[PDB]
């Protein structure tokens, strides 16, 4: 678990006051930038032991399965949605960011502005992993699945 | 249009998590440029339709509807396998929440034509079997032993031509037509299970091609009429000779110890019969 | 719903061993419980209903009925 102490609540409130209680007791107006790109490069490198630190929950007969790639790519209640969303609130603290070189990547996929029109882009990939699933429904009833189950695993 | 009105009561609105997903469908601003958008839909269907006004009418449809069920049960992107194939698509990518609407206005009128373009076309595949191959067999082997009781022979060279398991006028029918409804298991043709919904054979007809296909694996396995049974000679009360020919080929038993004689049919000589003394 | 309201009568409560696994159900809170919850199960019969649809849309020679049977 991240320890807290630096989400956009924590930015605003408690630590940009709290910056300028040690600064009156060297140029305090300097520090203030060498100080604060010395907690963000703190701040970003307690997210990534975070989201690096994640593993996915181990499923298994092809039901199971097949009900995670529904709940991974379904708009209004899924996560990857919803914690890109709570990614994207945290990667634009500070005023583009002082960090927007270390959640950029991240915050370039869930965009859809795409002016090339060919990114990545996340979108197409949450209609491109749930027409996965939408072959597996195909396959699991309706009928004869173990027929067709060769069929898939076969050509690949 | 008037789903639209209120998916933005309130004031973007409140409730613009729950009405999100369908009105995003009609939109058509799509700065991603490969949206779902229900244009690309409709007129996705559309083009569906247009394929079925070249059917219907305009001409000789029964041939023309085997050709588009032919290439669905095989292959792919006809397209009436496709636009299932999108339509879905955007039904599942809904939210979950939407099915049972998502199910009825994006799958179901496409699946519709699929089961109303099967039931002509198993017709079709009647007046390409009865104009195929029932009338090339019974153009020449109607009323010859042993179909028919009769004095005239059914032609072996001629037979072969079509009991084959390889290249034989049966099997290289089914090889064309029924690519996907029938597979040649083993020795037998067994109906295939997937792509068989609502489409049944006559329980007649795999018991015909599977005799056909039996006789095929015993007399005619090398590619022509050809094998090999053997016969011994038995005894009887009072008989002091028995002469069996065949094809030039004897057998004269006269009560020593009885031996297998190796036969073949049918021998390729000059006076080919039976005889039995 | 009406059963998981009760369930925090009090203050996780006093109640805790009496309604301990069926509030165990719905709460996505039971973080290593092998996850075992009603949410999947009314998804895991929603497809016994839509398996058994197209059995309630043709069904016409009184085969495929027996052809998802036949998986059985």
């Amino acid at each position: 678990v991240v320890p807290g102490m630096f989400t956009r609540q924590a930015w605003e409130e408690a630590v940009l006051p709290s910056i300028d209680t040690v600064i009156n007791e060297v140029s305090p107006e300097a520090l203030r930038q060498r100080l604060t790109t010395r907690y963000f490069a703190d701040f970003g490198n307690a997210w990534l032991n975070f989201l690096n630190s994640l593993h996915l929950r181990k499923a298994q007969t092809l039901s199971d399965v097949t009900e995670q790639l529904t709940l991974m790519a379904d708009v209004r209640q899924s996560p990857l949605v919803a914690l890109m969303n709570t990614l994207a609130v945290q990667g634009c603290t500070g005023q583009h960011g002082p960090l927007a070189t270390t959640f950029g990547p991240v915050l370039a996929l869930m965009d859809n502005q795409n002016n090339s029109a060919d990114m990545l882009n996340l979108q197409t990939y949450l209609t491109r992993v749930t027409q996965v699933r939408l072959r597996l429904q195909q396959i699991a009833g309706s009928s004869d699945p173990q027929a067709m189950m060769q069929l898939l695993a076969q050509t690949v | 249009n008037t789903l639209a009105v209120q998916g933005c009561t309130g004031q973007h609105g409140p409730l613009a998590t729950t009405f999100g997903p369908v009105l995003a469908l009609m939109d058509n601003q799509n700065n991603s440029a490969d949206m779902l958008n229900l244009q690309t839909y409709l007129t996705r269907v559309t083009q569906v339709r247009l394929r079925l006004q070249q059917i219907a009418g305009s001409s000789d449809p029964q041939a023309m509807m085997q050709l588009l069920a032919q290439t669905v049960l095989q292959g792919k992107s006809v397209d009436l396998t496709d636009t299932r194939d999108y339509g879905s698509l955007t039904a599942a990518g809904l939210g979950q929440e939407w099915y049972g609407f998502g199910q009825t206005v994006f799958v179901r009128p496409m699946e519709q034509a699929w089961q109303q373009v099967l039931t002509p076309a198993a017709e079709s595949l009647n007046a390409r079997w009865r104009t195929a191959v029932v009338d090339g067999w019974n153009n020449a082997f109607s009323g010859r032993y042993p179909f028919k009781n009769v004095s005239s022979d059914a032609s072996l060279p001629l037979l072969a031509k079509y009991l084959n398991t390889d290249t034989g006028r049966i099997a290289r029918f089914l090889q064309n037509n029924l690519s996907g409804v029938l597979h040649r298991e083993g020795s037998r043709w067994v109906p295939d299970t997937i792509n068989t919904r609502g489409l049944t054979f006559n329980p007649a007809f795999l018991k015909a091609i599977n005799t056909l296909s039996e006789i095929a694996d015993v007399a005619f396995t090398t590619g022509n009429a050809g094998l090999h049974f053997e016969l011994r000679p038995g005894t009887a009360a009072g008989v002091m000779q028995t002469t069996l020919i065949t094809d030039n080929q004897k057998l004269i038993y006269v009560n020593q110890m009885p031996v297998w004689k190796r036969f073949t049919w049918p021998a390729d000589t000059e006076a080919p019969g039976a005889s039995l003394s």
